Formats: C-alpha cells, structure tokens, sequence
C-alpha cells in the first residue's frame, strides 16, 4: 500500500487541510506545486542552489514563526526577487508579526543576496476542507 | 556538521583538487602529448604522483546534499533518490508530477 | 622511411594587422 | 587528396585559428586540455556541497538568541536531561573503563 | 550576392569557408563561440569575414598547381 | 477628485547616434502550465498591437523528459515509480522593430513575467558592409 504524502482514515473525527487531503498523484491534475522556479525548466541550469534554498526556507519560516503557520509555504521567484507567501493563525500580536517580518525580510535578504518579499495573510483557524 | 564523516571528507578532497588543479593540468598535458621526448614524459610521470593522493579529480565522489547516500542519486538536482521523492510527493518541486502515459 | 617537415607553406600573421585594429 | 587540397586546408585553418602543421590523433588531446574548462574547476564539482557548517553554526547562534526556535534540538535537550535523573550520563575524560 | 566576388576570388572564397556556405541558398554562416562576451565575438565575427573577402583575392602563386580532378566545374 | 496634477517626469535625449535596426525578433517562452502561457500570449499581442508591431505567433511542439526512481527503501526492484516534467512552448516574432522599440517592449515583456515562466530572445541586427569591405581595398 501507498505511504506517500497521505493522511490515513481514522473514523470521522480528524480535521485534514486541502493540501493534505490529496494523494501524490493529485499533483498537476488536483493541486498545483507550492513552489515555481525555472530551474526544472527543459533546457535551464541551475536546479540544485534552488532546491537547497527552497528547504531551508520551508524549515526557517516553521521555526520562525511556532505554531502560528497554517500550512505549508508557497515560494515565488520572479527576476532575482523572491517571494513568500504564508498563512498564519491570529497567534501573536501585531507588533511581533511586523517584527518578525521585518526580521525575516533584512535576514534572508543579506543571506541569499537577493531581495525578498514576505506576504501574509491571516486566518482565524486551520481551513478545513474533509472530514471535522 | 555535516551530516556524516564521509560528507566531511568529500569537501576535504573537492577543496585539495581546486588548489591543484591547474598545476596538474600543465603537467598533464606533457605525458598526454608524444611529440615531447619520452625522456622529459617520464619525469613528469614522477612529478605527477608526487602530487597529494586526495589531488586527484576521479576520487571526487557524488553524494547526496541532504542524506550524504554514496549511490542512487540523480546528478541534476544532487539529491538522493529517496530525499527526491519525499520533496516532490508533497509537491514541493516545480514542475514534477508522477508520470502517466 | 620519409622525412619532409618544412613544408612550403607561406602565411603571415602581420598582414592583416590593420582590419584587425578597426573596421 | 592533392597538393592544392593541403594548402586549401592549412590555409582555411590558419585564419579561422586551428592547428596548420599535421597533428597526431593523440597529440589533439593537449588542445583539448586547455579549450575546455578542467573537471576539478567546475562550479558544478567544487560548489557541489552547500556549507553545512554556516547553516548549522547560523541556526545554532539564532536559537540561543531566542529569533529561531528549533524542535528537534529541544527534543535531544529534554531526553538528555531525563537521562542525567535517571543517572545515565557521558562520563568525562578518561572515566570510562580505566577504572 | 551583394558582394564584388570576382569569378576567381568567389570560387576560392567557397573552397576556402567550407562547410559554412550552402550552395543552394547562396548565404555564408559565421558562427563564433570562443571570446567570452558578444560584443567580443561580435567584433571577432566581423574580422573573419573582412580576412576572408582580401584573401579571396589574392591570387598566390601556387594556386595555378590546379588539378583536372579539383574542378567544380 | 484631488489628484496630483502632472505626476510625469521622465527624460528622453535624443542623441545624434543612428538607431539599431532589427530585421525580425523572436521570443520563445517556456512554462510548465499552458494556461499562464495562454494569458501571457494575449498581454504580448495586446501590448504589441498598440505600439504598431504587426507580431506573429504560433506554437512550437511541446517535449516531455521521463526518468524513473526505484520505489521502495530497500530490495523490491520490480516495482518503479515514474515522474514527468512537462514544458509548454510559445513563441512570439517580432518583425521590422527598431532598436529603441525593441528595449521598451522586451523590458515592459520582462518585468512582467510570471515566476513559472522563462523565455528566450533572438534578435537578428541588420547593418551595412564592414569599412574595409565597403571602401574597395584590392
Ligand atoms: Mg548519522
Ligand atoms: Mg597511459
Ligand atoms: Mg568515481
């Protein structure tokens, strides 16, 4: 039996968000892909400093941000600008999302050397889109 | 830290063979050639091993960037075959979708 | 066995020193 | 092949730049040493590996500092504390079986 | 076409070039790949095709050293 | 009705050297939905039509690369998933475009490029005989 990416059934009781609660082979028939980049392109280089960057931003904005992510990054590159798209709970005060924000957006920016663009949009709860 | 000691020693000899690289390549190119006499070709032979063993580009070895597993990687995105499938199942890979034809 | 390595071969890198400067 | 086909060849070689005199097939290589980029100076070989040590160095300074919160290291610091209580430890230096 | 090839200098020019001259649609293809910038290969393109046309022209000794088999025509 | 009245300031000097003409300009983008490249299209040939540009476009045949991984961790090598990487082809001709046309449409075309995309430009210059070969010189 398939394992991949998939949330199992347990009675009727669990919540499962719209990203989760489709299996692998969705993908490009069901939902998109959470990020677009032209290194996957047909005849583009540079594939693999993309991959690597893509991680770390999977696993900096998760600890950046505890507990307050909805679900999973979406990542835009555009020209060498960068964009990051996030969902995030009503969790912390404003103050510190504008702090984490500006943080998020001078760090990453110094550290990759290209600008950086950090969007927000707020939920009062994980969206729900099967069982619950 | 790197994930493990092999990883540790790959960046050990990818960083030896940039140094010499170009030094090697000079003296390469007299034993690659027969026009030079094959009394000068063969003390080049011995100033070519005197070189450092880890100086030496077929020693590099191709491992994964995340999992540092020594086979069973794809060269174009340097990632282990199973690390590949764990980041493009979710989707988490532009362009790559299971195949259906 | 032969031997002819000065071949007759006349070319002279100079000549066109001039094109190569400008158009 | 004649006498005015060599010096058609060697001169249509002379301009466009490639080797005039006859060159062996083995001697070719040389040429091909230095016209292409070596194996151990490609971005692809020396910048194969992303510096693990600045990631890891970075994300440790930045947890201390109270900006990045890490499960995973808080995960071994709580099971480590529960292994001091139990009285199971690293010993130091020079403790472990001399004694 | 729209060069001043003489009869003798144009055929030279076409057993000079080679393979770069297509012979039905009379057009003459330079491609350069070894300076590191366009504007360096542009420049470099441009003097291939200059050094070609005065040494079509140029008629050497040793051209009369034709044989019956060499002929185009 | 408060606006900022006349909000507009930029410079055009019109030098003295001759412009660069550019006998025909092709534009190839390449993405991996068709959907976005139908869109991109019509703003290409929107934008180009109101700057008198009379552009060309037609669809180059698409190309699939197929690979396959091993699917489990361990033994079972009879069993294979398979992935796919699709890229869709557009491509956009540009024809009698002269050069300060050519830098305000390929920087208004780029500027505006969706992230999923990239593209290619082959721009074919014409210009005169060279100096030497011009000037009769043998
Ligand atoms: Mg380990
Ligand atoms: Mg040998
Ligand atoms: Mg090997």
């Amino acid at each position: 039996k398939n394992r991949a990416a998939r949330v199992r059934v347990s009675k009727g009781d669990k919540p499962v968000t719209y990203e989760e609660a489709h299996a692998p082979h969705y993908i490009a028939h069901r939902k998109g892909w959470l990020s677009l980049h032209t290194g996957n392109l047909d005849g583009e280089d540079h594939a693999a400093e993309r991959t690597v960057e893509d991680v770390f931003l999977r696993k900096f904005m998760l600890g950046t941000f505890p507990g307050c992510l909805a679900d999973q990054l979406v990542l835009k590159r555009r020209a060498n600008q960068l964009e990051i798209c996030a969902l995030v709970l009503r969790q912390l005060p404003p103050h510190k999302f504008y702090f984490l924000v500006g943080y998020s957006e001078t760090l990453l920016s110094h550290f990759y050397k290209c600008p950086v663009h950090l969007h927000l949009q707020t939920v009062p709860s994980k969206v729900v889109y099967k069982y619950i | 830290y790197y994930v493990d000691w092999k990883m540790l020693r790959d960046v050990k000899r990818r960083k030896m063979a940039y140094e010499y690289a170009d030094e090697r390549l000079r003296i390469n190119s007299l034993r690659k050639n027969t026009i030079l006499p094959k009394d000068l070709q063969e003390v080049a032979d011995e100033e070519i091993a005197s070189l450092p063993r880890d100086s030496c580009p077929v020693r590099i070895r191709n491992r994964c960037v995340m999992t540092s597993r020594p086979r069973g990687v794809k060269r174009r995105w340097r990632l282990s075959r199973i690390v590949f499938r764990h980041l493009a199942d979710h989707g988490q890979l532009s362009g790559v979708q299971r195949a259906m034809w | 066995k032969k031997e002819e390595p000065e071949l007759s071969d006349d070319f002279d890198v100079e000549q066109y020193k001039r094109f190569w400067t400008k158009k | 092949l004649s006498e005015y086909a060599v010096r058609m060849s060697r001169l249509s070689a002379r301009l466009f730049g490639e080797v005039a005199r006859p060159t062996d097939s083995k001697s070719m290589k040389v040429v091909k040493l230095f016209s292409e980029q070596p194996l151990a100076k490609r971005k692809e070989t020396y910048d194969w590996y992303p510096n693990h040590n600045t990631y890891f160095a970075l994300m440790g300074t930045l947890r201390f500092l109270g900006l990045y919160r890490d499960e995973h290291q808080d995960f071994r610091d709580e099971q480590l504390r529960l292994k001091k209580l139990r009285g199971k430890g690293k010993p130091r230096k020079g403790e472990g079986k001399r004694a | 076409s729209s060069l001043n090839l003489d009869d003798h200098a144009k055929k030279k020019l076409i057993k000079l070039v080679g393979d770069r001259y297509c012979k039905s649609t009379d057009v003459l293809t330079i491609k350069t790949d070894r300076c590191p910038l366009k504007r360096q290969n542009y420049d470099y393109a441009v003097y291939l095709l200059t050094v070609l046309y005065h040494e079509s022209w140029k008629t050497e000794e040793w051209e009369k050293k034709k044989t019956e088999a060499d002929m185009e025509e | 009705v408060d606006v900022p009245k006349d909000m507009t300031k930029p410079e055009i000097t019109i030098s003295d050297e001759p412009d660069t003409l550019y006998k025909r300009l092709s534009v190839l983008v390449k993405g991996h939905d068709k959907a976005v490249l139908d869109s991109y299209e019509y703003f290409a040939v929107l934008a180009a039509k109101e700057l008198g540009i009379s552009i060309k476009v037609h669809e180059p045949p698409r190309k699939i690369e197929r690979f396959t991984l091993l699917k489990s961790v361990h033994i079972f090598k009879k069993h294979r998933v398979q992935y796919e990487m699709r890229t869709l082809y557009r491509c956009l001709e540009l024809e009698h475009l002269t050069g300060s046309t050519a830098d305000v449409y390929l920087e208004y075309i780029q500027r505006n490029l969706p992230e999923g995309v990239a593209m290619e430009v082959t721009k074919t210059k014409l210009e005169q005989l060279p100096e030497h070969i011009r000037k009769p010189i043998w």
